[PDB]
């Protein structure tokens, strides 16, 4: 049958917590020191089969990795979505203040 | 405190797109002419009655004469506009009509607007419109326009209700 | 944005049409949005990354200069919208910059 | 012969022809014979415009799904801005129509045409040996079209920009301007609508004065109109009646006993004020807008106090949000 | 049903419009019965209520708060940052008396379905195929009598 | 060369370079070391849209269509490394680039195709032992065709998938079953085909030019109908460097 | 659920103010059956205008 | 209803200890801040990135921390990414770099104080609108 | 299976009879395409009529 | 198909009415498609002819 992709993702980890695999930069800028450089690395670096699996990007300082660690508990990752991934709308999904 | 009532009948009734509003216009815009067009058309087709270039002192107050050729004037639109009077006493009427007809008719367009008994929209379009996502004429457009000045306007135009629209909720085009 | 990781060339906006980068209608690159329509703006500033067939794709990836930056921000907030009060921006903008562009 | 281009030059320049077709009539025609043709064609059957330059085609011609109300001629492609799209620059009439092609064939024929038709409201005038300033008058109706159709782009950057050519289609360009331009707190629009309203006004004035002041020479059941023969030597009302019951309305030095400047007044309010409307849209086409008054008056503790101003901004700020939905990829707009 | 009926926006000879002709049903459809009370409740338990549809409005966002007029649950427009979505609070919908008594619907489509039905007042059953009605209000005859004799007059 | 104001204009900046009748030599390959592509670029000259049978199903073929746009169909600036694979084959890996534009084209009727012609993740390979790439070395793989609106597009109702109207407001009391889709927006994401047959070496500076042939399908407008199937024809441009 | 208003009636309800609420074929406003409405029913108030 | 020193007392220092400001040093604060600040951050927000605001929480939560008259100076001496880690005043205003942005050559550390409190003091006074955008207005 | 005999045409034929037999919009009563028919189309020879 | 249609008394101009307006297909409705030959046969094998 159909339905809005987006509206169903609402109802899972997504819409509760940073989707590693969905959400928009953005998002990054509700906890500390994750912003710029990290959310950068966290999306540019391709899907996550488990939210573990950020502390592996490659290079990570051994700061950052620390950082990470404290703010998993404010991620999730669920099946990667076209609609919200297309378009490079996770750099620029059209909104602003 | 006047021109919000304005965008309220447009964002709220689509007061622009009612026939009577529209007569409205025609007889105001139309009567503006009328006066305009007359004006102009005596000050450049007056009888010379004096030696002086400013012509103002060179009015009779006690009647006599036609001040300015009626017969040229005939002539002169007659040629430039195709149409063109012949019976002051017809032609000053008109001047009456006009802009009293269409003052009457956008009054009983707003005794509808009373009733919230308006001219909002078009039936036939809005169905094409929800079955064809590609179907999309100036009015679609214009009724959008309409949505967003109600659902932005109504919380603090509207203080009694209590309104409180989340962000979320609030309709938007993309980047604006 | 290509800061912080998008691909300018490749980026697809709502109407599928360029996000940053379009086609002109004579097929030269320039910028996209609603400013597809001032494609024969010529400046200092914005030309150094200009190419033969328009806004170079390696230049605009590692060429963009500091100075290039500031410049179109400066430029950006200042562009000659205004009130006859003088109060630069929107119509809908809030006073605060008092600014109409000579 | 009394030699060909001498008579030639004789004819046109004719005043005994049914209509002056003048010096500026030989431009005006044929301008006008190509706009009036293209347009009646584009309205009927011309197909769907991709206006903002989006590929968002919209319908606006009857035969596609649109009405009298709704139908309309769609501005050119925001792709092409300002640049020039006569048929020739185009692959097809197919990408002509798609492009919006026909709105500029339309406006700049009309606006051409449209200026001459001025320019022979001179002529023969003076072919006729009456005072010209006549198409003086003309200029400010003429004046509003170039600013709506030339004026506006030029400034905007984009023809795409200009006011559409129908109905439904005049509404969104009046919505849109107020939401960016703010023009209803504009000067020279209040202007506009006092020499409107005004006009209209003293039309109704005028009109009723002289037409309450006829002098009887009708039966009881006979029209009143009938009292006056094309071609009198006197006048057919009593302009000392007319002027001695409006001075009795107000008071006597705020009354009108001398035709010529009654007639002058009446001329010149609505000319003057138009005029001024016209080069509001002129103005506000460089982005020189309305008065903004947002957040003026604000309490002692630093609070917004808000005004009529303010209801206004959030009106505008819905068109302004809602206005071409897809269009803008960016915070601010400047185009 | 006949006293719930009365309590629908429907009915109200504000909604409507001028050239929207004919009888009321050939809006919203011939009137069959009452779906029932609809009480709309999130995850927590906490019972919201939908914000009614002023007549002034051709059109009405749903939006949901409790009984100290909180939000709680709303549908939103841009679900990039969606705080109160249907489904991010567990919004769900029951009925008592009616048609849709003793029922209750939990998955948000046909939960939203209601709710945005809900801002008319009390939700009915309509036939709207006999009229073939198109689901546009038109005012009652009370309307049109005040309309024509405020013109007359 | 030419600057920029020497093709302003002239549409020439829609076009991929070009070899001389000359160059039709062949290029060598290491094997050994690592290749990438600076600069494909694919210009298209046809867009041919497959007709619906009707119900007859009769076999349907493809048709010519007018480009209704104009000359903005061309993709340029693609680049990614060129493997060499272990049985001396070669495979194209897009990295980034202008590797798509919207195109519109009518037909017959007068009906409006709009397609996405891109070449969006392109992986393309040649024939097995390649070790100097001659004229016509055929180069064929997949790409990626995304939805021709992306997820922020709303329809004249207000109506999008991530954003928008949730339905026909301006029905608000009629049967939903019926309008059902035309208010859910779906997302669209499908393959491709695609084919880069040589024509033009030169071994010398490494670029190679041919003519490609490819396939896809057109906008299904948000999932609210079926998309055209789509083929297109052109010419192409690479520039094959070691780096 | 559907009475007079619903159905774009207008002059039928005033008819039944003063007292016309039935029908010669049985019916009545109010909902009632085997009521006997005499002459001045809906019919006949038509009938009697008509003349 | 008025501004009195309650609502400008503001956070000092990361330790807790506050600033009391006075209704001159606020006026002129605000006088600075459109000087220089309100060109691209009118009413809190940034039109060059409207993803980092001027809401005291924003601040709050950035690195090192800008919710307080020592952070604020800092920054506009020496300005760096919500994550510090990066400098930005190449394309930021700043005092390291009055010679690209003439604005900030004036602006003297009893400015900096000013602006900075400034920024503190609004949202006390006008709450989300400081924040938000269009939205609030 | 569906030609203009079949959609209640009358004009349409008489203008095939002699050699008009495209339209400008691209299509063909034979049933082909890119085919040019120049001026002289069935909207061609409709404009003429009317002047 | 086209050569199939043809053996169809739908297309026989002496079928119809004075008053049954339109096109030919407001009757039978728009041809899609051919179903085929139908060849009719009873228990024994015999093949049947439809008068
Ligand atoms: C082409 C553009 C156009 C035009 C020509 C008009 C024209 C008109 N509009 Mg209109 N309108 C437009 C666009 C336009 N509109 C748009 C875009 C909108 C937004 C949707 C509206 C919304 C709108 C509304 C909501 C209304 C109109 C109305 C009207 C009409 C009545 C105006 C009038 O004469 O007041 C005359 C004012 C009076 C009330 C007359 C009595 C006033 C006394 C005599 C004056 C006393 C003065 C005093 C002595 C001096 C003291 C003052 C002191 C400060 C000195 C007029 C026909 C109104 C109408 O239709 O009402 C029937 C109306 O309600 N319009
Ligand atoms: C209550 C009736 C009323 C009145 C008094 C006004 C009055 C006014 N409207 Mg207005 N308006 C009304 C209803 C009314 N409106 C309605 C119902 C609508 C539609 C919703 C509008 C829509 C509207 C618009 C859109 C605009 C106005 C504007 C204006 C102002 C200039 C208009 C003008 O030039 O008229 C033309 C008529 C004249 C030429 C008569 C002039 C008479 C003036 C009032 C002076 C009178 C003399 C004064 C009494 C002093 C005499 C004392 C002396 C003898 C000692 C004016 C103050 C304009 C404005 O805002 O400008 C600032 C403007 O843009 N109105
Ligand atoms: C004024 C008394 C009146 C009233 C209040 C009603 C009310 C109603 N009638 Mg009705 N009717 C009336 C008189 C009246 N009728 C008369 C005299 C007739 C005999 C012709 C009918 C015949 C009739 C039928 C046959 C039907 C109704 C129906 C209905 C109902 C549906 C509403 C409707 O269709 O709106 C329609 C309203 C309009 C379209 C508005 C008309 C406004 C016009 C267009 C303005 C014209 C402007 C003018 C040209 C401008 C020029 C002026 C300029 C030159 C200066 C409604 C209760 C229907 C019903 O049965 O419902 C089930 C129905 O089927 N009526
Ligand atoms: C005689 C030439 C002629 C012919 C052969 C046709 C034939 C046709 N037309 Mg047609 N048409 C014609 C002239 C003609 N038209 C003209 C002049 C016009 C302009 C008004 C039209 C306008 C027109 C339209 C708009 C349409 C057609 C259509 C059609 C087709 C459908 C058939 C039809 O509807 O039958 C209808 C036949 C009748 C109802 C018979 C009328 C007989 C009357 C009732 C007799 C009157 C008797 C008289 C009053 C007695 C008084 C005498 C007494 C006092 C002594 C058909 C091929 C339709 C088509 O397009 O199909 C898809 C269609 O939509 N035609
Ligand atoms: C292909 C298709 C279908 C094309 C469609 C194109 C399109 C969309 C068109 C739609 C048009 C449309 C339907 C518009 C709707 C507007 C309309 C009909 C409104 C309703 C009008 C109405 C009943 C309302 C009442 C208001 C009213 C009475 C206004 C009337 C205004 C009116 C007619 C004024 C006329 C003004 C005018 C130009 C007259 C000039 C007269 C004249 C030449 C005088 C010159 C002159 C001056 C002198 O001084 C002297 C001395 C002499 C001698 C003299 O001569
Ligand atoms: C009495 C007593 C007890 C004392 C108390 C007095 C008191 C408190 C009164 C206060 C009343 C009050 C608040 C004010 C009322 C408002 C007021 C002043 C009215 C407005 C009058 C005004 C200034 C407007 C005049 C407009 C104007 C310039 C005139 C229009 C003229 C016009 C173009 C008409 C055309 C025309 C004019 C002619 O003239 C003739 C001839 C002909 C032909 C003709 O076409
Ligand atoms: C270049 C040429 C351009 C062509 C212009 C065409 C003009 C239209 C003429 C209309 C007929 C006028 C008429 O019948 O009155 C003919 C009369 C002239 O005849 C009158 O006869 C007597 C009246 O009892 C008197 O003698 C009058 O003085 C006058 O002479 O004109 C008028 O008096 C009324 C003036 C208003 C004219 C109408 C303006 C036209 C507006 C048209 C708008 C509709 C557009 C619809 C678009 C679709
Ligand atoms: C200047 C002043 C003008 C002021 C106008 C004041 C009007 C007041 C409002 C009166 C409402 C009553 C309308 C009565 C008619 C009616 O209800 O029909 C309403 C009709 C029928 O309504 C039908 O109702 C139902 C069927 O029973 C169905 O719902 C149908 O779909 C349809 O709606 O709808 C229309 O066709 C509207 C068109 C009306 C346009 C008028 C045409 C003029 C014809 C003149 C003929 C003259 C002959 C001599
Ligand atoms: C005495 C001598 C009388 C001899 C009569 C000779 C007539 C010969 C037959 C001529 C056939 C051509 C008919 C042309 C009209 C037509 O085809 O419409 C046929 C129309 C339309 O036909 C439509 O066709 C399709 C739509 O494209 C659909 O199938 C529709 O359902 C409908 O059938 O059908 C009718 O409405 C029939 C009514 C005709 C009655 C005539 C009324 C008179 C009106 C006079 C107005 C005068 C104005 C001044
Ligand atoms: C690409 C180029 C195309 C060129 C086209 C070919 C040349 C033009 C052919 C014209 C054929 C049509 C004849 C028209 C007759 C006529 O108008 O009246 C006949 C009168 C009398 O003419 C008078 O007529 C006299 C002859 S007679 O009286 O007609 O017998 C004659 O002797 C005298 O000279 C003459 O002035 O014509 C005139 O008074 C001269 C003015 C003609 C004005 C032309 C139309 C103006 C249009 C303005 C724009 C409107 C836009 C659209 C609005 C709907
Ligand atoms: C910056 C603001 C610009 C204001 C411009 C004002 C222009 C005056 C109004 C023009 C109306 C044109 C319509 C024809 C109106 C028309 O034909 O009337 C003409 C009328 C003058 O007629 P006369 O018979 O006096 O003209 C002869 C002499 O004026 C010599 O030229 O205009 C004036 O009264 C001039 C007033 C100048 C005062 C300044
Ligand atoms: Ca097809
Ligand atoms: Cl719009």
């Amino acid at each position: 049958e159909l339905v809005n992709v987006v509206d169903e993702k609402l109802g899972t980890a997504y819409g509760e917590k940073i989707d590693l695999n969905n959400t928009n930069i953005a998002a990054f800028i509700q906890y500390r020191g994750l912003y710029p450089t990290l959310a950068k690395l966290i999306v540019k670096n391709a899907p996550y089969e488990s939210v573990e699996d950020v502390l592996n990007i490659p290079g990570l300082t051994e700061r950052q990795k620390q950082i990470l660690r404290e703010n998993l508990e404010h991620f999730t990752v669920t099946e990667v979505e076209t609609a919200l991934v297309e378009g490079g709308d996770r750099y620029n999904n059209g909104l602003y203040k | 405190a006047i021109f919000r009532f304005l965008l309220f009948f447009q964002g709220f009734h689509n007061w622009t797109l009612n026939p009577f509003h529209m007569m409205g216009v025609a007889g105001v815009l139309g009567g503006a002419l009328l006066c305009a067009i007359h004006g102009a058309t005596v000050e450049n087709t007056l009888f010379q009655d004096g030696e002086g270039a400013s012509t103002f002192r060179a009015f009779n107050p006690t009647q006599a004469e036609e001040t300015y050729s009626m017969v040229t004037a005939n002539r002169f639109w007659s040629q430039i506009f195709g149409i063109a009077f012949s019976n002051k006493r017809w032609l000053h009427f008109f001047m009456l009509f006009v802009p009293v007809t269409g003052l009457w008719m956008s009054a009983i367009g707003v005794v509808g607007l009373a009733l919230n008994l308006r001219s909002y929209d078009f039936i036939s379009q809005e169905i094409r419109a929800a079955e064809d996502p590609e179907f999309e004429t100036f009015y679609t457009k214009n009724l959008l326009l309409n949505e967003g000045i109600r659902a932005w306007m109504a919380p603090q135009d509207q203080p009694h209700e209590n309104f409180v629209f989340p962000e979320e909720v609030l309709p938007r085009g993309n980047a604006l | 944005d290509q800061k912080l990781g998008a691909n300018v060339g490749s980026a697809q906006g709502p109407t599928g049409l360029g996000k940053y980068l379009m086609r002109s209608p004579t097929g030269e690159i320039i910028f996209g949005g609603e400013t597809m329509r001032f494609w024969d703006f010529r400046g200092p500033w914005l030309e150094p990354l200009r190419g033969p067939n328009g806004l170079d794709l390696n230049k605009i990836k590692n060429d963009i200069q500091p100075w290039q930056e500031r410049r179109a921000a400066e430029y950006m907030t200042h562009a000659p919208l205004g009130s006859l009060n003088s109060v630069g921006g929107v119509a809908t903008e809030i006073n605060s910059v008092n600014f109409v562009s000579p | 012969s009394a030699n060909l281009w001498e008579r030639f030059c004789n004819w046109v320049t004719s005043t005994d022809n049914r209509l002056y077709v003048g010096w500026f009539g030989v431009i005006m025609i044929p301008t006008l014979l190509a706009a009036t043709i293209c347009f009646v064609i584009a309205f009927i059957a011309a197909p769907p415009v991709d206006i903002d330059g989006i590929r968002e085609p919209v319908s606006g011609s009857l035969l596609y799904g649109n009405n009298i109300i709704t139908g309309a001629v769609v501005p050119s492609s925001n792709a092409i801005g300002l640049h020039f799209y006569p048929i020739w620059e185009a692959a097809s009439l197919d990408e002509w129509l798609y492009n919006g092609g026909p709105y500029q064939l339309i406006i700049f024929h009309f606006l051409l045409g449209a200026s001459c038709y001025m320019g022979r409201q001179w002529e023969l005038s003076y072919r006729l040996g009456m005072r010209p300033w006549i198409c003086v008058a003309y200029s400010a109706p003429l004046a509003s079209a170039f600013a709506v159709f030339l004026i506006y782009p030029i400034g905007q950057g984009s023809f795409s920009d200009g006011m559409p050519l129908g109905i439904s289609g005049t509404f969104n360009f009046m919505i849109v301007f107020q939401a960016e331009h703010n023009i209803l707190m504009h000067p020279f629009h209040q202007l506009g609508v006092a020499g409107v309203f005004g006009g209209a006004l003293f039309c109704a004035m005028h009109g009723s004065l002289v037409t309450s002041s006829l002098i009887r020479e009708t039966t009881e059941t006979e029209s009143a109109n009938y009292g006056y023969k094309f071609g009198q030597e006197e006048e057919t009302y009593n302009i000392v009646a007319a002027h001695g019951y409006f001075g009795r309305l107000i008071f006597q030095y705020a009354s009108f006993n001398n035709s010529r400047s009654l007639h002058f007044f009446l001329a010149a309010w609505p000319v003057v004020g138009v005029w001024f409307t016209a080069l509001g849209i002129s103005t506000m086409a460089f982005n020189l807008n309305g008065f903004n008054f947002n957040h003026s008056v604000i309490d002692a503790k630093g609070n917004v106090i808000n005004t009529w101003a303010d209801i206004i901004n959030r009106a505008n700020l819905g068109m302004e949000v809602m206005h071409e939905r897809n269009a803008h990829n960016f915070p601010l707009d400047l185009a | 049903e006949k006293l719930a009926f009365y309590d629908y926006i429907g009915n109200n000879p504000a909604k409507g419009g001028l050239f929207r002709t004919g009888p009321m049903n050939k809006g919203d459809g011939i009137a069959q019965a009452w779906k029932g009370h609809a009480v709309f409740r999130n995850k927590e338990g906490e019972e919201l209520f939908v914000r009614r549809m002023p007549a002034f409005f051709e059109s009405f966002p749903v939006i949901l708060t409790d009984k100290n007029g909180v939000v709680k649950a709303d549908i939103p427009f841009r679900r990039a940052e969606s705080k109160y979505s249907f489904e991010q609070q567990g919004v769900t919908v029951s009925f008592y008396g009616g048609e849709l008594n003793g029922q209750t619907f939990t998955d948000p489509p046909t939960v939203k379905s209601y709710a945005r039905k809900a801002i008319f007042g009390e939700i009915f059953e309509f036939d709207t195929e006999t009229l073939n009605s198109d689901g546009i209000f038109r005012t009652s005859p009370r309307g049109w009598f005040t309309f024509a004799h405020a013109v007359f007059a | 060369t030419l600057t920029y104001d020497d093709i302003v204009g002239t549409g020439l900046a829609n076009k991929c370079p070009t070899l001389d009748d000359t160059a039709r030599g062949a290029y060598p390959i290491d094997s050994s070391q690592t290749y990438r592509i600076a600069r494909l670029c694919l210009q298209p000259t046809t867009f041919l849209v497959k007709e619906e049978p009707k119900n007859k199903r009769q076999e349907a073929e493809f048709v010519p269509t007018k480009l209704v746009t104009r000359e903005t169909t061309s993709l340029d600036q693609i680049q990614g490394e060129l493997k060499v694979n272990s049985d001396g084959s070669l495979t194209f890996v897009e990295e980034d680039g202008i590797d798509f534009q919207p195109v519109t084209v009518q037909m017959a009727g007068g009906e409006r195709i709009p397609l996405l012609f891109t070449v969006k993740n392109l992986v393309a390979s040649t024939q097995p032992n390649v070790t100097s790439i001659t004229t016509s070395t055929d180069f064929k793989g997949e790409f990626n065709v995304p939805s021709y609106r992306t997820a922020n597009f709303l329809d004249p109702k207000g109506r999008g998938l991530a954003s928008g109207y949730d339905s026909a407001i301006a029905l608000p009391q009629a049967k939903e079953e019926e309008l059902a889709r035309a208010n859910v927006k779906r997302f669209s994401l499908t393959k491709g085909q695609i084919s880069l047959n040589v024509a033009k070496v030169d071994g010398r500076t490494g670029e190679i030019a041919g003519t490609f042939e490819s396939e896809q399908l057109s906008d299904d407008d948000m999932g609210a109908h079926e998309p055209h199937e789509v083929k297109i024809q052109g010419v192409f441009y690479a520039s094959i460097e070691p780096a | 659920l559907n009475p007079m208003w619903r159905q774009g009636m207008f002059v039928l309800p005033f008819m039944a103010r003063l007292g016309v609420t039935g029908s010669w074929s049985g019916w009545s406003i109010t909902g009632e059956t085997g009521i006997d409405p005499g002459f001045w029913s809906f019919e006949g108030v038509a009938l009697a205008h008509i003349v | 209803a008025e501004l009195t020193p309650e609502v400008l007392t503001v956070p000092l220092n990361s330790e807790g200890k506050t600033i009391t400001l006075t209704e001159k040093q606020y006026l002129e604060g605000k006088r600075l801040f459109q000087y220089a600040c309100a060109s691209c951050h009118v009413g809190g927000i940034t039109k060059t990135n409207p993803s980092l605001d001027l809401r005291t929480e924003t601040l709050a939560l950035a690195t090192p921390p800008r919710d307080n008259i020592e952070g604020l100076v800092d920054y506009m001496k020496n300005p760096t990414t919500y994550d510090g880690e990066q400098e930005i005043a190449e394309v930021h205003p700043s005092l390291r770099s009055a010679d690209i942005f003439p604005k900030m050559r004036n602006l003297t550390e009893k400015d900096l104080v000013a602006i900075a409190g400034h920024i503190l003091v609004e949202p006390k006074i006008l709450g989300d609108k400081w924040g938000g955008g269009k939205v609030y207005y």
